[PDB]
């Protein structure tokens, strides 16, 4: 259960291991079974200098390999260590590392005029904020009404009944459910507020001239064939609702298709789940000038000395002054010479 | 073929529903360059564009 | 840099004045971009009633900024009392074809059976094959590379001269690839490898088919090894033979065209080693004189007993191995050994590649990293007394 510092054979820092079993053989030789602590590099920064990871790698090595004993603490105990008690011997672990798999338990803030907000000064006791509230909001339901829960509830039932009777005038349970959806209710809560919470006045609103009112959400409102189009466009373009419109329902507004989508997801029948250029030819005079002046030129010397300047004047003088006047040996012979005179 | 606004101008995305077999009903997503070259995966698209776009956070399937 | 370039510049001028005494032919021509490859195409067209003949090359750029090209350039060699003999090039070396290449071309070689088809190694592991008869002569300013066959998988590249279609190569994963394009599919531009020979530990630099022997080929790598291979052998991992060739990274190899047994290898230890396939334990000869690393070595098409070698030290040494161990003067010892025939000091930079002319004897084309290519023939009196 102790932790030890083993030989690092490369010269590098010691390898750390936990002792699982200490064994002595018959000839008195001592060997140890040891679980490896891996260094962060070897695990192949938030990692501290002294991080070590508990591996599933198990090895056995002789006791002579141990050069020192150490402490590999919990993370909390490392962080609690005092400055004086800080040592070379103290290490820590907080991770188990599978060495075979590689598995392991399971950005700047700026300052300046172009980052911070200009802070709005507190108004004087005489100063006024100057903010037009009608440009900012428009009320849709007052919470302190002369009405009671019962009456509102009742009105909601009535708003629902009208709705069902409305759609009876151009499936019973279906029409009632249709009329019971939220759009109708919301419309019922506005009808109340618009009519100043006067039940008697609000009911007129619902039956303006003896005729009822119909509120239909995009779900109910779409035609059979539009609904059909939608189920083809979805199954074909997934949830790409701009293309679903462009190619399948271009007469509908995007935002109505969205509202429809979500309402459709609850459908019953819906079951998704289960340098320097030049030329040279050399004249036939300067060709045999080299042969005539072989002793001055020395082609054997000049061939392996391209950056020695050849005496161009001398051979030209001697060639004009002295105007009036090879077998290679085969490859069989040279290979025979090379073996005869070897390295 | 839908414009993909987060890619450079002219790039388009198309989603195709599989009509039969083992994955009938699943879809495949394709991208097209402005010239009409077809791409079938994120690493293929990233190799083509190179450093002209950063696709680290690009969701190939949704185009966002 | 400032001092060494002045010393190199002066030495180029000294060399330039010596050229009528050292050479029979020198044609300098600055390329737009430097070329890491060079090879003479085998065909020659000798026009009616002229004093020259049109020979053709296989060059290629390596710029990592602008669009690269696979280049075929045509040079016009002459047909064999005032002294000297200059007359500034002017329309002798000219580009015939440019083909837009995907990335830089490290090496490019023609297929012996069909010289129109050219393979091309890239810095990637795969090889691109082009046919210059298919593509137009002048490319547009596009750079939309159109390779006829991509062959998926050091500057190793070698077509098999006996079996048409078999191509060898190096790769970044320390292995030797082997493709076959004898019966490629119609609907199938891309081709994959027939065999991958592992063998070497470090990066394989150069590979070469044997000339007379269909099946067996050689290879060379940074792990100091010369590995002779055999395609018929079932185990594609252990080679047929293996030699500790040199004391450093071996960069190239080349077989003798007149002997099936003899081959040469060049290496980073500043030596070209001569070998025999009948006994690879014994190294026959080690050519010493090169100042720095040898990166290329080539035997002469016409003469069995001479070979050339280039590298990173600006010179291209030409070795005549018919005069090994000849009794030369004591002053001539300081020049070099007798087997060293000629030193070519025309280039002022690392000679990337060169190639012997197959039709005209003693003519070599060499290219360097100062973007100059030079066609040249050493003087007649040096190579025969």
């Amino acid at each position: 259960g102790d932790y030890v510092y083993f030989e690092n054979s490369s010269s590098n820092p010691y390898l750390i291991r936990r002792i699982e079993e200490l064994n002595k053989t018959a000839n008195g030789n001592v060997e140890a079974k040891v679980v490896c602590f891996y260094r962060r590099r070897d695990i192949s920064h938030q990692l501290r200098h002294r991080e070590l990871f508990l591996s599933r790698q198990l090895e056995s090595l002789p006791a002579t390999h141990i050069r020192g004993k150490c402490s590999v603490t919990l993370l909390n105990e490392t962080e609690s260590l005092k400055s004086y008690l800080e040592r070379e011997d103290f290490f820590f672990y907080s991770l188990v590392y599978d060495p075979q798999q590689k598995t392991l338990a399971d950005g700047e803030i700026r300052v300046g005029n172009r980052y911070q907000a200009d802070i709005t000064d507190l108004l004087k006791e005489g100063e006024e904020d100057g903010r037009d509230q009608s440009r900012l909001e428009t009320q849709v339901w007052e919470a302190h009404n002369p009405l009671t829960d019962k009456q509102i509830d009742q009105f909601l039932v009535v708003a629902r009944s009208v709705g069902t009777f409305a759609r009876a005038l151009d499936s019973l349970h279906m029409s009632a459910a249709a009329a019971s959806r939220d759009i109708t209710l919301f419309h019922a809560m506005d009808t109340l507020h618009k009519n100043i919470y006067d039940i008697s006045k609000a009911i007129s609103a619902l039956v303006p001239q003896g005729g009822p009112v119909l509120c239909r959400d995009e779900m109910e409102e779409w035609s059979a064939s539009e609904a059909n189009l939608f189920e083809e466009a979805l199954e074909k373009y997934g949830k790409d609702f701009t293309d679903i419109q462009q190619d399948f329902l271009p007469w509908k507004s995007l935002t109505s298709i969205i509202e429809y989508y979500y309402m459709w997801k609850t459908t019953d029948r819906y079951v998704q789940q289960k340098r320097q250029a030049f030329y040279l030819h050399t004249t036939k005079l300067t060709r045999i000038a080299r042969r005539l002046c072989r002793e001055i030129l020395r082609p054997w010397h000049a061939a392996r000395h391209p950056y020695l300047p050849i005496n161009s004047a001398a051979i030209k003088a001697e060639c004009t002054a002295r105007l009036p006047e090879a077998v290679r040996k085969p490859l069989e012979a040279v290979l025979r010479y090379l073996e005869t005179h070897p390295r | 073929r839908m414009d993909c606004p987060a890619l450079p101008p002219g790039w388009k995305k198309e989603e195709v529903i599989r009509k039969s077999g083992l994955s009938a009903g699943k879809s495949d997503v394709y991208y097209f360059s402005p010239s009409g070259k077809k791409f079938r995966s994120k690493p293929q698209l990233a190799r083509y564009l190179g450093n002209t776009v950063d696709l680290s956070s690009f969701d190939f399937r949704t185009g966002k | 840099d400032a001092v060494e370039e002045r010393v190199i510049n002066e030495e180029y001028k000294i060399w330039k004045k010596n050229t009528p005494f050292l050479y029979d032919l020198v044609m300098t021509h600055a390329l737009e971009w430097p070329s890491l490859t060079a090879q003479w195409l085998p065909d020659v067209t000798r026009p009616e009633g002229k004093d020259f003949s049109i020979h053709r090359l296989v060059l290629g750029t390596h710029t990592s900024d602008e669009q690269n090209h696979l280049v075929i350039a045509s040079v016009q060699l002459p047909n064999d009392g005032e002294f000297g003999g200059f007359g500034s090039v002017s329309g002798k070396i000219e580009i015939e074809i440019k083909i837009n290449h995907e990335g830089e071309v490290n090496r490019a070689r023609y297929m012996p059976q069909n010289p129109c088809i050219i393979a091309t190694k890239t810095p990637s592991s795969d090889v691109l094959v082009f046919d210059y008869t298919k593509h137009p002569s002048k490319p547009d300013p596009s750079g939309e590379c159109n390779p006829d066959l991509r062959l998926r998988g050091g500057y190793g590249l070698s077509w098999n001269p006996n079996l048409s279609g078999h191509l060898l190569s190096a790769s970044d994963d320390h292995t030797i690839c082997l493709w076959d394009i004898s019966a490629v599919p119609k609907e199938g531009k891309v081709v994959d490898a027939k065999t991958i020979f592992t063998g070497h530990t470090a990066v394989v630099e150069d590979v070469s088919w044997h000339l007379l022997h269909e099946s067996l080929f050689g290879s060379v790598a940074d792990d100091q090894k010369l590995m002779i291979w055999d395609t018929r052998s079932n185990n594609t991992s252990k080679p047929s033979h293996s030699v500790d060739a040199h004391t450093a990274e071996v960069n190239c190899l080349s077989f003798n065209p007149y002997s099936e047994f003899i081959l040469a290898t060049g290496s980073a230890d500043k030596t070209v080693a001569l070998w025999d396939l009948r006994n690879l334990k014994l190294k026959l000869h080690s050519f010493e004189s090169h100042k720095d690393e040898i990166f290329q070595v080539q035997w002469s098409p016409h003469n069995e007993t001479i070979l050339a070698s280039s590298g990173t030290d600006r010179r291209l040494n030409v070795w005549d191995l018919s005069k090994i161990g000849e009794e030369q003067s004591p002053e001539d010892a300081e020049d070099g050994p007798p087997e060293l025939l000629f030193i070519h000091g025309g280039h002022t930079a690392k000679i990337s590649d060169f190639s012997w002319n197959p039709n005209e004897p003693w003519v070599i084309c060499s290219v360097s990293e100062d973007n100059i290519m030079q066609v040249w023939q050493m003087a007649e009196n040096i190579y025969n007394d």
